[PDB]
């Protein structure tokens, strides 16, 4: 189902127009709240004292109707950045008047145009209005993919249209929006109404708008093609754009008059609904992760904290992750015990961080599948999960499993392990301190013992996402550093963002660690070629792990384990957005730091410009040992 | 009168004298519950805008942004709805009947002008577009997107069927000639000035026209020339209308609520602050060439005696 609105600049009489618009199938209506031609004077007499009502009454609709069906529109004669001072003054006052009437009505959204380069005074008046009282309604900036000057007909004989490619110039409307929102200081109430044109620009021009807060897409009727039966349709290129806007779940707006007058006007809407039901149906990942798009969460710390019951339940809903673990244990058992020794050799498996037992069960299933004999220790320091484990052991597992309520770094094992199995990995691999945990459990692993996983590697990638930067920003808390929210990572299902370069490996660990001197501190320098103009807001983090040999798990996009949804990516933000131009290299530097009580990350951008070093000494974020 | 609304809307938008002296009126309601328009005929101009004394009346679907006579019984209308409308007086000249209503513009139609061939007309709109109309077949023959902002004014050449002017908020004054493969030519001052808001061809000299800007300046331009201007108004110049004299005068009207009458050198001869709101149109009587009828948003129809 598609959420759709009708844009009109002519409403003789609201009740009739709203009814016809509702019949056609539209969910809301963009309309003027003052008559678009009703230019008003505020300074000079006698036009300043024009009598009569300035617009029509709020009583014509119910509060609920104003609140949910009407999107306001700034009058087209209001030009706050005019060169004529008298037009500037009048436009400032009229803009405030129309915006205040919108707030008076409780409108959910208000459309304002970005139709030229210089909108500084427009930005200041809007910002002054946003900071007048506390309101939550949205301001949709109407900005086209292609500027009006750049798509006009080549019909002026002494002013021919440019036929020479201007890579940056064809991106000019993104700069209009970027400058405008920067003046307004990334106000959460200001979003983009992207106006689509008859001719789409090159892919890089569209691609600027990736990660931008697009709330609406405006489709003029003049961009629709005309099929065999005369129904309005779209080009192959426009369909690709609609599909990829449908993933952001924007609202679609139909503007312009009917140009398929043989057909009914609703048909424009009907084609959008047609396209929306023929997109690829939700995969398993999308079905489960619904609602989590760009939702920020603090990373779980299963070592420092005792996880709740429903957190383990979420861990357990992923059959792919544990069958992979089963397959890894299965292959190791066959490698370790030969066919001839299968009844005499009992392998000692220890699950280090057993949780509620999913790894224990997968180890039992792998033993039967390999038809080999295993002895199990289930080590778990969370005494609440040990309740689950000991009820399992008594009722079902029996004496084959020995539940151990201890920290794996302190437990004095009665014997050594053939295999240690663990799921101590976070979204950024080592960010739950899996290296420190397995390092301390290493002594009771046999000299030829196997650790599952045997290895894991984190990956970073620079991302652009004004939306995500705006949500970190909103995480400022009382009674702490006012910029601390930028100096900590978040577990988040990255959705509305642009990846600026391919993920590159960051930190890697292997187990067991045969090195005589073990140091889990790390320092890594990454250079990301960026072949686009953009704005850097942070770094997406992923990981890959080798459970055993060729059995792997990955959330790295280009090697993502198909169907597994256990881990969302992690996001490392930066305090200040950084402009990056095409051909420039982003250089980021990450440190893994530690003392005897805490582990943390520090990071800094060093090219094309330097950022501040983030989280020095773990002042804003640490991971408890 | 029958089929005529009891009261016309307050915001008077247009006033055009016919050859016989009857007054065409266009008006729109720009506030209140209903935003529509209406068209009126006043064979008695001194009775305007009183509805009871009108010769004919009809109300339109939306507001009237601009209109113009088509011959002597036709009325071409630029509508808020995005439509160009043609209305025709009946043989009785007591009704105003809809000939065609075509929704071809995607925004408000802001300006319309009948070409000298009498069978074609040009319209400009807030949708940046300009269209050439064939009034007979009721179709758009050409749709031009030369400008980069809303089109403020289009004005057909007096005697060249294929030539007309246009001016937009993109700061372009375009001279059009549909006989050319690229029909538009950007003319005017090479250096950018204030946005042009109104246009008027000189009635005698095929190469000469005047234009007003958003800053109150009125400028006399010879296209074949190789500029004369005067700061006439304190706000936007809304329109410019040449008198029907052999050596014509120039009526300029503005949002400063004043009317001015200029001679050939843009020197001022007359000035009227009779209106208490925006002055929207001005039309010279063909019967008495020193009468100038202005209308405005104050709902006034003022009959000026112009010292000629
Ligand atoms: C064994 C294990 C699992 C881990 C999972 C995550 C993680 O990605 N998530 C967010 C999340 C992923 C998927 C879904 C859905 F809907 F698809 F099932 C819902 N939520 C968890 C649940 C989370 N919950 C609250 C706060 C932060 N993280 C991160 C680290 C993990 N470490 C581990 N050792
Ligand atoms: C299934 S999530 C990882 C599990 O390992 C447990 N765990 C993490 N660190 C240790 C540790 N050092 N010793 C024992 N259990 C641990 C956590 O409590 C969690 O249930």
């Amino acid at each position: 189902r598609v959420s759709s609105g009708r844009d009109l600049n002519c409403v003789p009489e609201i009740a009739d127009t709203l009814g016809a618009v509702a019949k056609q199938g539209f969910d809301f209506l963009c309309m003027p709240v003052f008559h678009p031609r009703f230019k008003r004077e505020f300074i000079q007499e006698p036009a300043k004292n024009r009598p009569g009502p300035q617009t029509r009454s709020d009583l014509l609709l119910s509060g609920r109707d104003w609140n949910t069906l009407i999107v306001g529109k700034l009058s087209p004669w209001i030009r706050p950045d005019s060169k004529v001072e008298k037009i500037r003054r009048n436009s400032e006052a009229a803009m405030l008047q129309e915006l205040n009437f919108g707030a008076y009505l409780g409108l959910p959204a208000f459309l304002l145009p970005l139709n030229q380069e210089d909108n500084t005074n427009l930005a200041r008046v809007l910002t002054n209005h946003i900071h007048t009282g506390h309101h939550s309604s949205m301001f949709w900036m109407r900005v086209p993919l292609v500027a009006p000057e750049d798509l006009r007909d080549d019909i002026i004989e002494n002013a021919p249209t440019t036929h020479t490619e201007e890579y940056s110039g064809e991106e000019k409307t993104w700069m209009w929006w970027h400058n405008f929102r920067t003046l307004c200081d990334y106000s959460k109430r200001i979003a983009v109404a992207l106006e689509i044109g008859a001719d789409l620009p090159s892919n890089h021009v569209i691609d600027r708008w990736l990660g931008e807060p697009i709330k609406a897409a405006i489709l003029p009727t003049s961009i629709f093609l005309t099929n065999k039966k005369g129904f309005p349709v779209l080009s192959k290129m426009h369909q690709r754009l609609i599909f990829r806007l449908l993933k952001l779940e924007v609202q679609f707006i139909i503007t312009g008059t009917n140009h398929h007058s043989e057909k009914e006007f609703c048909s424009y809407l009907q084609y959008l609904e047609y396209l929306s039901q023929n997109r690829p149906p939700p995969n398993a990942y999308e079905l489960f992760a619904k609602g989590y798009e760009d939702y920020l969460q603090s990373p779980l710390q299963p070592l420092m904290d005792n996880l709740e019951s429903q957190t383990y339940e979420v861990f357990e809903k992923d059959p792919i992750k544990y069958s992979q673990y089963q397959q890894a244990i299965y292959k190791c058992l066959l490698d370790r015990v030969p066919e001839e020794e299968k009844d005499t050799n009992v392998q000692v498996l220890m699950v280090l961080g057993a949780g509620r037992g999913p790894l224990v069960n997968a180890s039992l299933r792998a033993a039967k599948q390999a038809d080999r004999r295993i002895k199990l220790y289930a080590v778990e320091k969370n005494p609440n999960a040990v309740v689950t484990l000991e009820n399992w052991q008594f009722e079902e597992w029996g004496s084959q499993v020995t539940v151990v309520s201890s920290d794996m770094r302190e437990w004095v094992a009665p014997e050594k392990a053939d295999i240690i199995v663990s799921e101590l990995l976070g979204s950024f691999a080592d960010n739950e301190l899996s290296p420190e945990c397995l390092d301390g459990a290493q002594h009771f692993l046999k000299d030829d013992g196997v650790s599952i996983p045997g290895e894991y590697t984190s990956f970073l990638a620079p991302i652009s996402s004004s939306k995500l930067y705006n949500e970190v920003r909103a995480c400022r808390e009382k009674d702490r550093d006012p910029e601390a929210q930028f100096e900590m990572p978040y577990v988040v299902r990255l959705h509305n963002f642009h990846q600026l370069s391919a993920p590159q490996p960051c930190f890697t660990f292997s187990h067991p660690n045969r090195d005589p001197m073990i140091d889990n501190n790390r320092y890594c320098t990454l250079e990301f070629p960026v072949e686009v103009n953009t704005v850097l807001h942070g770094f997406a983090g992923y990981f890959e792990t080798v459970l055993y040999q060729d059995i792997t798990l990955s959330i790295r996009p280009e090697t993502h384990s198909p169907g597994m949804f256990s881990w969302f990516p992690i996001l490392f933000p930066i305090k200040q957005p950084i402009t990056v131009r095409e051909g420039q290299t982003i250089c980021v530097r990450f440190w893994r730091c530690s003392n005897s009580k805490k582990v943390w990350y520090e990071w800094a951008v060093t090219a094309p410009v330097c950022s501040a070093i983030h989280n020095p000494t773990g002042r804003s974020y640490t991971i408890g040992l | 009168p029958p089929n005529a609304p009891a009261c016309m809307e307050r915001q008077l938008e247009a006033a055009r004298y016919r050859s016989d002296g009857a007054l065409l009126l266009g008006a729109s309601s720009l506030s209140g519950r209903c935003w529509a328009g209406s068209l009126w005929l006043f064979k008695d101009p001194c009775a305007a805008p009183n509805e009871g004394f009108c010769s004919a009346g009809v109300q339109t679907e939306a507001g009237v942004a601009d209109l113009t006579w088509v011959g002597e019984r036709g009325i071409l209308v630029a509508s808020d709805s995005g439509a160009v409308e043609l209305w025709e007086l009946d043989e009785n000249e007591t009704l105003i009947v809809s000939k065609f209503c075509k929704y071809e513009h995607d925004d408000i139609v802001s300006t319309v002008s009948v070409l000298s061939s009498g069978t074609q007309a040009v319209s400009g709109s807030k949708d940046i577009c300009i269209k050439v109309w064939d009034l007979a077949q009721q179709v758009v023959l050409s749709s031009y997107r030369a400008h980069a902002a809303q089109v403020t004014c289009v004005a057909a050449s007096p005697h060249k069927d294929s030539v007309f002017l246009s001016c937009s908020e993109d700061n372009r004054i375009l001279l059009w000639d549909t006989r050319c493969p690229k029909p538009a030519s950007q003319i005017g001052c090479s250096a950018p000035g204030y946005l042009p808001t109104s246009l008027a061809w000189h009635p005698q000299q095929s190469e000469v026209f005047v234009f007003g800007d958003e800053n109150g300046t009125v400028s006399l331009v010879d296209t074949k020339s190789t500029v004369l201007s005067s700061a006439v108004h304190s706000q936007c110049v809304t329109g410019l209308v040449f008198s029907p004299h052999s050596v014509p005068f120039l009526a300029s009207l503005s949002e400063d609520c004043s009317l001015a009458v200029l001679d050939s050198s843009l020197s001022e001869l007359f000035r009227s602050q009779a209106h208490r709101d925006f002055v929207r149109d001005a039309t010279w009587s063909p019967l008495n060439h020193s009468l100038l009828t202005t209308v405005g948003w104050d709902h006034q129809v003022v009959h000026h005696v112009v010292p000629t």
